[PDB]
RNA sequence: UACCUGGUUGAUCCUGCCAGUAGCAUAUGCUUGUCUCAAAGAUUAAGCCAUGCAUGUCUAAGUACGCACGGCCGGUACAGUGAAACUGCGAAUGGCUCAUUAAAUCAGUUAUGGUUCCUUUGGUCGCUCGCCACUUGGAUAACUGUGGUAAUUCUAGAGCUAAUACAUGCCGACGGGCGCUGACCCCCUUCGCGGGGGGGAUGCGUGCAUUUAUCAGUGGUGACUCUAGAUAACCUCGGGCCGAUCGCACGCCCCCCGUGGCGGCGACGACCCAUUCGAACGUCUGCCCUAUCAACUUUCGAUGGUAGUCGCCGUGCCUACCAUGGUGACCACGGGUGACGGGGAAUCAGGGUUCGAUUCCGGAGAGGGAGCCUGAGAAACGGCUACCACAUCCAAGGAAGGCAG
RNA sequence: UUGGAAUGAGUCCACUUUAAAUCCUUUAACGAGGAUCCAUUGGAGGGCAAGUCUGGUGCCAGCAGCCGCGGUAAUUCCAGC
RNA sequence: AAAAAAUUAGAGUGUUCAAAGCAGGCCCGAGCCGCCUGGAUACCGCAGCUAGGAAUAAUGGAAUAGGACCGCGGUUCUAUU
RNA sequence: ACCGCCCGUCGCUACUACCGAUUGGAUGGUUUAGUGAGGCCCUCGGAUCGGCCCCGCCGGGGUGCCCUGGCGGAGCGCUGA
């Protein structure tokens, strides 16, 4: 009766504990380093890995000779690399379990601005990506959890139009220009 | 209500009328409904009473009987209008159909004829020469395939005894000993 | 219900069509004609979905009331005729000439054929009977029934008919060392030669095929269809030559076509 | 109206079934035709997929089968003798499969002497007439007379059967199904099975 | 991520529950700037409904004499267009809802060698021996006019005219064959010759389908009482089939040039077969709670046998006669269910618990029952008839109804 | 204490979208300092993250899922911070 | 062997990210008939069907031999030759 | 912490359940018996609508030796719906 899909997921898991001390401080601390809007953001990730994790486990729990082992144990691995989170020297099963948080929203859009040397704060980095200052390649991306990839790390540089670059100035400016225009004359 | 022929009865019955009946005419195929009818015996409770007239009498009455209204539509069948003008097999049908004058005013007097039905036609003796040509292929096609058959029919037996002959001759022969 | 059903949804439609899931409530329901429902390609999939010649369904009807598309040398004008296996569709207005046969997978590829092979399709034996006064009759896969056949042709059997006689011109017995292509099961699409055929009383008889790269596998006597005498095929086989290769070995090639491209 | 349906029986076990649905239109049945003897009445009854099946309300005559002889003719069926349903159905002379009727001899009686040329269906007395003696006896020629006597040879028929020849009554059992092809068809009685019926004929009259 | 914490005591270790904790999905409170996707009168009342709408449909190709338009024309049967209306088909799908329903529905699985099937697609459609055919018969709408009624998608009388409506009915093929019957004729034997062997006048019959009986064994199956063949017939008047149909290109022959013959491409139609879409009834195995349900079914079919009837067929489906069975502690029978069944959803160590009205499939119902018409297909409800409940209009005579679209 | 940079919510040409529209996407204009363009809902003895702050009430009013708090200096009520 | 799709797991794919979707990607020069693809895969309990295994568990074969096996003598019947 | 703890009747208040004359009352389901709408089937029935037939007459040949175009009859019979 309608042409419409209902297919969607939760992207994160809350806490088992609402009120444990030691994991609220280390995701305060987290939140804090990679400059994430609530604690909401550190669930993402962590959800994510957790699958990527669990799913990790029972390859390694499948022999060597299992060709299901094999096609997406070769994939996840792959994927993990281009994203930039696992070395290409690093191409064993084992080597996932070793993974923690912060390396995979290390690969998030916003801190490789500040990094990259784009922003001169964590904090600046997502004001500078949700006000449409960074292209990828080509495209200007205004989400910070957007993950790079190796493929595109090079290529993070400013928009064409913003105003800091190749780029007529901001509105705030342009108000204070035609001021000095009318305050000269 | 209207009457209904052969009720039988000075009132009004219900009946459960179908297709072919009168007072009655289905919205859709097979549909039956009951509706309430007068019967055919004629009495005061009528508001309106329909009268044939059989036999005309000596006088005249004013409008009835005084001028006579046309047939407004002229025989189609080809049958029909050889009927109406009396013509014999032998004889052309185009020129005797009736022809209505058309004199609406702003537009020129134009005529207007019927399309004659049931008329043998150049087309017509054709269709049923091309029914006999397809019965020809058929009969043609019938012919050609058990004829083409019957040399494979006889040709794969000729192989299958050959062998089945054959064999049979090797057999025996081996029999000797 | 209280009588024949007129319509087919979207996600109900067989997932061999490759339909997606947005795009409407219905697919289009095969217009009944030779093949059975789930075992076919209605027209518009193909001239629409297949090889984009039409953005939309009043698209297709447009070339087919044109009197353009013509399967098994007739000008089908219905747009949601079963097409089915082993069928040629032609395309004079471009000279095209598709044949359907199903890929590895088990879909209809666009499988291109001369104009030389689409004089002919082959067609299993379904049933031997003898009519009327005597006649043998031959029926086949896609219902042809076909008077006075050759009696060494028996059932499962496939005939070679050219289109414009609808005539057979030459058989193929089904013995073992015979080319086969499935056509129905786990195995469809796949293409190998028959080497054994166990029969089960009053159940279906089980038959084993060997690949060309040596990959055996069984499937029931009812997909299996011979398209060639011994090793040679009697029709151009399709992009893949019916070999199910792995879900690694597609990887491996797609990453071999890749990167050799750049 | 009348069902045949299955659904309105007892379990196996004796329990009772709950219908999940209404009566429907393919479960029907229809009254039984209960055909009888006479002028020949048949009502054709409109059946599942438009097609047609004829009702014999009343039917007088019937294509019956001699099998010892293969001859078959259009005979007319004189009344109903023995039923093994119920002695209430040859009492209302009821025409259903499988009932013993009463069927006329003539017309098998006239092929035998025009293929045999033996009397048949005579007593002592032998009441000649022009017509019947000129089909027995005649002169047919050298080469078709000797046809003839060869025939003499297996012309004999049963004791039973002469006696149903000589009343003119030939027992017959109706095979078709009146009510459902509208044809009271059949054979005759002859041999191990004819010999049953007359003892149950006969236990009957007691 | 295979996990707990608080609470009985003066304190202790326990049992053990309460409480906390997390997800889920209904409601509600408060609050809410951007964007994408998106459930949504299931629960209670399968409760009731104002109004509007939700199913119609014409091609070159069934039927136009509506000037309603309109080319052509004093000259033509009908240019074309085209309403109305007849005919044809569809209206049995879709949508909705979950009330009923517990070996039922349904699911996997198997069967029809036990059936019915519009349509499509292929086949089949001179296979029959038998004084209009160059084409037959009545009608009847629409229309014209004359009406009735308080009132309806109400209808009546009068007049007119079509067919692929509704009927009726050849010709041809067509020369015959074959079956039987057989006047008769010849021949060979000629103990006398019976006999033995050939032609043959007349007469009857004859295809397919139908119904019965008999015979002998082309193709098929694991297995037919299959398929095909032959013989004897039959064939329903409430009537099997054997084209009185239509458009388009317009040719060809013509010796005996006739408005003589002959022909191409379509459509529409057709008994029957195969096929497709199915449907229907069966096989095996699987369902929740309950004994404060332990015996049940069998008058008035229960379980079998036989013969029928009916049906689309198999069958206690029904009837007659007969037997006395059949089911149960391996839970029958009975009751309950805030029970439609399944694919699935939530939760997740493993095992499992709970949910599944709800978009896909199957089923069921259309206020409640019941009975039907038409049709290939309905026990149909945006069909009908009756009753019951409810309800509308009325001039009180009547008329009309069905949102779980 | 400032300072001038930035921007989209907003308003709003066209343009696109679409059966026609819409929203989204783009664009021109405009549009931020208390950037008043002003984030809420629950809690603060323990379980359980967070005061034995201050005022009011005085086993009352209330709170409190549980244990418990309140009887004139309440870490728990009603309030401010 | 056969077991609907959707859902679930899972491969590929910058929906800008993402839930999602089944798309997309290369090559500008001629699209001369553009080419290059993808639209996987696994699980479907129980029952049924198929072919192996033969431990474990159940069951059976000779005890009034009514016994296995080998040939021998008869009394019969019936098709094909 | 024996000046502890604690049991039952009785009296007060509230709430829940039970027994209870009333042949109590209401609704739903199933069913015996009686009545039985309507459909369908059968046996009838026959309002009405047709045809043919037989004529009397101008009507033409059956090669009056009755092609028969028309009107009235009455066919006063048969037959169909
Ligand atoms: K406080
Ligand atoms: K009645
Ligand atoms: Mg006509
Ligand atoms: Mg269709
Ligand atoms: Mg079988
Ligand atoms: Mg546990
Ligand atoms: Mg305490
Ligand atoms: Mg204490
Ligand atoms: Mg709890
Ligand atoms: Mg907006
Ligand atoms: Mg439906
Ligand atoms: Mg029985
Ligand atoms: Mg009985
Ligand atoms: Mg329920
Ligand atoms: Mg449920
Ligand atoms: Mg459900
Ligand atoms: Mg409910
Ligand atoms: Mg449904
Ligand atoms: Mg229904
Ligand atoms: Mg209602
Ligand atoms: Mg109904
Ligand atoms: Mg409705
Ligand atoms: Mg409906
Ligand atoms: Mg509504
Ligand atoms: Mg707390
Ligand atoms: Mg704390
Ligand atoms: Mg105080
Ligand atoms: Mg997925
Ligand atoms: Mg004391």
């Amino acid at each position: 009766p309608v042409a419409r899909s209902w297919v969607c997921r939760k992207t994160y898991v809350t806490p088992r504990r609402p009120f444990e001390k030691s994991r609220l401080d280390q995701e305060l601390k987290l939140i804090g380093e990679y400059g994430l809007r609530n604690k909401r953001e550190v669930w993402r990730v962590k959800f994510t890995l957790a699958k990527i994790r669990k799913a990790a486990r029972e390859l390694l729990t499948l022999d060597e000779k299992d060709p299901r082992r094999l096609f997406e144990g070769n994939a996840l691995l792959r994927r993990l690399v281009r994203i930039g989170v696992l070395d290409e020297g690093k191409m064993k099963l084992d080597y996932i379990l070793g993974l923690k948080i912060e390396d995979f929203l290390e690969r998030r859009l916003q801190t490789q601005v500040f990094k990259l040397g784009l922003a001169k704060s964590i904090h600046h980095a997502r004001v500078l990506i949700r006000q449409r200052h960074i292209r990828v390649r080509k495209q200007v991306v205004n989400i910070p959890s957007f993950i790079v990839r190796l493929d595109s790390q090079k290529h993070i540089d400013f928009s064409l139009r913003s105003p800091y670059g190749g780029g007529r100035p901001g509105r705030v400016k342009r108000k204070n220009a035609k001021k000095g225009q009318g305050g000269a004359g | 209500f209207p009457m209904k022929q052969g009720v039988l009865t000075h009132g009004r019955v219900r009946l459960l009328l179908s297709k072919g009946h009168s007072c009655y005419r289905p919205r859709r195929t097979g549909e039956r409904k009951r509706k309430s009818v007068r019967g055919c015996i004629v009495d005061a409770n009528l508001s309106v009473l329909n009268l044939v007239i059989v036999k005309k009498g000596e006088k005249d009455i004013p409008g009835l009987t005084d001028t006579t209204v046309p047939r407004r539509l002229g025989p189609k069948r080809a049958s029909r209008i050889r009927k109406l003008f009396n013509l014999s097999k032998e004889d052309d049908v185009r020129q005797y159909v009736v022809r209505k004058p058309l004199n609406k005013e702003g537009k020129k007097p134009r005529t207007k004829a019927p399309k004659i039905q049931r008329l043998v036609t150049p087309r017509v003796l054709q269709h049923k020469r091309r029914r006999i040509a397809l019965k020809k292929q058929r009969t043609k096609k019938n012919k050609e395939e058990a004829a083409e058959y019957a040399k494979l029919l006889a040709k794969r037996m000729k192989e299958a005894k050959e062998k089945r002959q054959e064999q049979i001759a090797k057999r025996r022969r081996l029999s000797s000993l | 219900a209280r009588g024949p059903k007129k319509h087919l949804k979207r996600v109900a439609a067989p997932k061999h069509w490759m339909l997606d899931k947005l795009t409407g409530v219905f697919a289009p329901r095969p217009s009944t004609g030779p093949h059975k429902l789930r075992e076919c390609l209605p027209l518009i999939i193909f001239l629409r979905n297949r090889l984009k010649y039409a953005l939309t369904g009043d698209e297709v009807k447009k070339i087919c009331m044109q009197r353009f598309i013509k399967i098994d040398g007739k000008v089908r004008t219905d747009i949601t005729y079963p097409a089915g296996f082993m069928d040629v569709i032609s395309i004079d207005k471009t000279g095209e000439n598709f044949r359907l046969i199903y890929d590895t997978k088990g879909r209809f590829a666009v499988h291109r054929i001369t104009p030389e092979e689409a004089k002919y399709k082959l067609c299993k034996v379904r049933k031997i009977f003898v009519g009327t006064k005597g006649i043998p009759h031959l029926v086949t896969h896609d219902a042809r029934t076909i008077r006075y056949p050759d009696p060494l042709i028996k059932v499962n059997d496939t005939i070679q008919i050219d289109l414009e006689t609808g005539k057979i011109t030459d058989f193929i017995k089904f013995d073992t060392g015979n080319l086969c292509m499935v056509t129905g099961g786990a195995n469809l699409g796949r293409i190998g030669v028959i080497t054994n055929r166990e029969r089960h009383p009053g159940s279906f008889d089980v038959v084993h095929v060997k690949d060309a790269n040596g990959n055996s596998f069984a499937t029931r006597l009812s997909n299996i269809f011979v398209i060639g005498k011994g090793n040679k095929p009697w029709i151009s086989l399709p992009r893949g030559k019916g070999i199910r290769l792995t879900i690694a070995e597609e990887r491996d090639k797609r990453l071999a076509a890749k990167q050799s491209s750049g | 109206g009348i069902s045949r349906d299955n659904w309105h029986k007892r379990r196996k076990t004796g329990g009772k079934r709950k219908p999940y649905h209404k009566k429907r239109k393919y479960e029907l049945g229809r009254p039984a035709a209960n055909t009888k003897i006479g002028p020949r009445r048949i009502h054709t009854v409109r059946v599942r997929g438009g097609n047609k099946k004829y009702r014999a309300l009343r039917l007088d005559v019937g294509n019956f089968s001699w099998g010892s002889e293969c001859c078959t003719r259009k005979t007319r069926i004189i009344d109903v003798v023995y039923n093994a349903s119920n002695n209430e159905l040859v009492r209302t002379k009821t025409l259903v499969k499988n009932c013993i009727v009463l069927i006329d001899s003539t017309p098998y009686r006239q092929w035998y002497e025009s293929h045999y040329a033996l009397p048949l269906g005579r007593k002592k007395g032998a009441k000649l007439t022009p017509e019947e003696e000129e089909i027995l006896n005649k002169k047919r020629s050298k080469k078709i007379q000797k046809k003839y006597d060869e025939r003499k040879k297996n012309a004999k028929i049963s004791s039973l059967l002469e006696e149903q020849f000589q009343q003119g009554k030939l027992l017959a059992c109706i095979a078709s199904r009146p009510g459902q092809c509208g044809r009271a068809d059949g054979y005759v009685l002859e041999g191990k099975e004819l010999e049953f019926y007359l003892r149950k004929i006969k236990a009957r009259k007691g």
